[PDB]
């Protein structure tokens, strides 16, 4: 794709389009959750906190997913840096794009009207190959991140851990109403 | 007889604090520049050249107000000259003769006077190199032979015969704020090296003081002029305590500036302590030297000012710590 | 993928490398690791006695890859300072590991995942070349293991045990066993 | 900037009709539209010197309304 080229009136400096916005403290995490994708997250949050600890950053979601160690990168820098990352979903916040959501400071996760939030248990971390002894392992690797993100889910929302290991059985489709309801999100914008 | 280089400093002393080094070669350059100048001038007697000094200082840390401090007492004509007006020979602006002019008008144009006068050139830093290069390297290249002894064909008294000036024994100082020389001096003392084999080093007022020619050459200055700047001093960068005594000790301190604008007034302005340290370190911070003293000064008496030429029988005015640090009014005492 | 620009103009690495931070992201390739021993040379020089940080979220890849990262990180003067984000496994987690004593770090939801080297390279051949290929796997072996329990201040046999399949670890564990020496929280 | 340096403290201008000027006791208002120092931020020199203005005429404009 071709990012367009924006003009800033300081002099003047041209910026891509994302640039531009990363100017205004806006992060896009766009697409599929992958090592790369995530640090260079994690590389914006890290850069916004030193140009302004104080102030909030915006992390908008449109993704369906992705690797949940990629998620945990960017799960640990949001709530390591000081300044509020406040995170708004668009599209979508599927799985770890709903893990990531639900992680913005609470009272600042919103929402689309139109968006469209999905939290599931975890597929595959990596394959479960070799000998029954290597099987045992990953499935018992799977288990505990599976517990984990339940854990940190049902914190993220207010919830008992009962609830969301009901509740991420399956894929478990949420409108931003009912994610607001859940507790994913606090608000649901309009204008 | 002639005073001694102490007494020049003691002078200098009355109005600016700290620089005891740029203080120290001011004095004693005026004093061997005295000596030279009752020295013999024919017979078997060795002649005398001059050394000519340059001060290398940041911002606000006093080198004009040396220069004018000197002046107070000099008994030879002396003249504030300003290099940003200075452009080569064929070019809009003013010529390097156009100093010799002005030392010569402050004399009446007794030329015998101007010539044991001593020139100030402000903003020297300013013709440096970073075509023909007209305001800048021109500049140099054409006030060499005006430091060095020649004879400037400068105009008349009148309108528009010319006179001619021997500048062989007029001092000439120089001085301007080489903001960027402190990168050159570091990637010269800090150079190391990249990669295995190689080793690599360790990482304002220490990096003046280390001045080498070499510095001057890599910021701008071309070496035929710096070898006629034989004296290099420097000004270090003025901090929290020396900001302090700057409010206070000198002849013209700037909180006794302020407490004559109130005694044409008959309240009495009165500074604790606390507020003259706030004061000092808000000023710091600004990065302007002793100047931004004033800012702060100015800002926390602006209402204060502002109301009392009205106030009827206001006697003192306090401004305590709180007044700096925080959006408060002076004590009023009526 | 697009790196953003900060402001000169950088992208926004070269604006981290300005800060003494060098990124392993994705597996150890010759290609990446030259790059992280390339930032290292350079940081030394830049200032030798200042900590770098090295970010490490990687599943793994080649030993000898990772061996100049290792070495370079031991050579230069300036302490190596290590972070695990997301993940550090396999010679991820040496290089974790591997960071100056006291300066090795993990966000608290970090996974850091230790084992034996798998293939160093394919065993085909003769069986006289597949023997020289699995002597050479095996000092491999010993050598990661040896140099991860001095790492680590554990007896060479309590890495042979823990590294036999893979291992996988919590900040906690991790720093219990001695992989790292303390957890990032704010 | 570095021109207007010595004039708007104590110079003596050489100014035609030649007139010799002290422009020591000449009162300088200075001013524009700094809109690029709204984004920069209760100004204070940091925010002009990131603007673009060089330290030495800051500090000669102590005032700022
Ligand atoms: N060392 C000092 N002692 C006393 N006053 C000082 C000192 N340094 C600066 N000041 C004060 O700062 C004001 C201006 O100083 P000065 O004219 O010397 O700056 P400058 O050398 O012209 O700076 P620049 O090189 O940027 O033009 C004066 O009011 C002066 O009293
Ligand atoms: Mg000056």
């Amino acid at each position: 794709y071709l990012v367009p080229t924006v003009i800033e009136q300081s002099g003047e400096r041209a910026f891509d389009i994302y640039s531009r916005l990363l100017k205004e403290r806006i992060v896009f995490l766009v697409g599929p959750v992958t090592d790369e994708s995530a640090n260079l997250v994690v590389a914006q949050l890290l850069f916004l906190e030193s140009e302004n600890p104080d102030k909030d950053i915006f992390f908008y979601i449109n993704s369906p997913g992705g690797s949940v160690t990629a998620g945990m990168s960017i799960y640990d820098t949001m709530n390591f840096i000081k300044p509020d990352v406040s995170t708004l979903c668009l599209g979508q916040a599927a799985s770890m794009g709903a893990f990531l959501l639900s992680a913005g400071e609470k009272g600042k996760r919103f929402a689309l009207p139109n968006s469209r939030i999905m939290i599931h248990q975890p597929l595959i971390s990596g394959g479960l190959g070799g000998q029954a002894s290597d099987i045992e392992i990953h499935a018992r690797e799977l288990l505990k991140i599976k517990e984990k993100l339940n854990r940190l889910m049902a914190k993220h929302c207010d919830r008992d851990l009962a609830d969301l290991e009901r509740d991420t059985d399956r894929d478990n489709f949420m409108s931003a109403e009912e994610a607001k309801e859940y507790g994913l999100i606090d608000q649901i914008l309009e204008n | 007889k002639l005073p001694t280089p102490a007494e020049i400093v003691a002078n200098l002393n009355d109005h600016v604090i700290g620089q005891e080094q740029a203080k120290k070669a001011l004095a004693v350059s005026v004093y061997n520049h005295y000596k030279r100048l009752r020295h013999p001038k024919a017979g078997a007697n060795v002649e005398l050249s001059k050394s000519n000094i340059l001060l290398i200082g940041p911002t606000g840390s006093g080198k004009t107000l040396l220069a004018q401090s000197l002046a107070r007492k000099l008994d030879v004509p002396f003249v504030m000259a300003d290099a940003t007006t200075l452009t080569e020979a064929g070019y809009v602006g003013e010529d390097v003769e156009q100093i010799i002019t002005k030392l010569l008008g402050k004399c009446d144009f007794d030329v015998e006077k101007a010539q044991r006068g001593i020139v100030y050139i402000d903003q020297i830093d300013k013709i440096s190199r970073k075509t023909r290069d007209v305001s800048g390297e021109g500049v140099q290249q054409a006030l060499l032979k005006l430091i060095e002894g020649t004879v400037a064909s400068v105009p008349p008294q009148g309108g528009r015969e010319f006179i001619n000036v021997d500048t062989t024994n007029i001092l000439f100082i120089c001085g301007g704020a080489f903001a960027g020389l402190e990168k050159v001096i570091r990637q010269r003392t800090e150079k190391g090296g990249i990669g295995f084999g190689a080793s690599v080093h360790s990482k304002i007022t220490k990096l003046f003081g280390i001045v080498e020619p070499e510095d001057l050459i890599k910021f701008g200055l071309i070496p035929e002029l710096i070898g006629r700047l034989p004296v290099i001093a420097t000004l270090e960068i003025l901090d929290e305590d020396a900001l302090i005594n700057i409010l206070t000790e000198p002849k013209n301190a700037l909180v006794k500036q302020y407490q004559a604008l109130f005694g044409m007034e008959n309240v009495e302005l009165e500074f604790e302590e606390g507020a003259l340290r706030s004061i000092a370190r808000q000023a710091m911070e600004r990065k302007t030297g002793a100047r931004g003293l004033r800012s702060i000064v100015e800002r926390c008496l602006l209402d204060t000012m502002y109301r009392l030429p009205d106030l009827k029988g206001l006697k003192k005015v306090v401004v305590g710590k709180a007044v700096i640090e925080e959006g408060r009014e002076p004590e009023l005492v009526f």
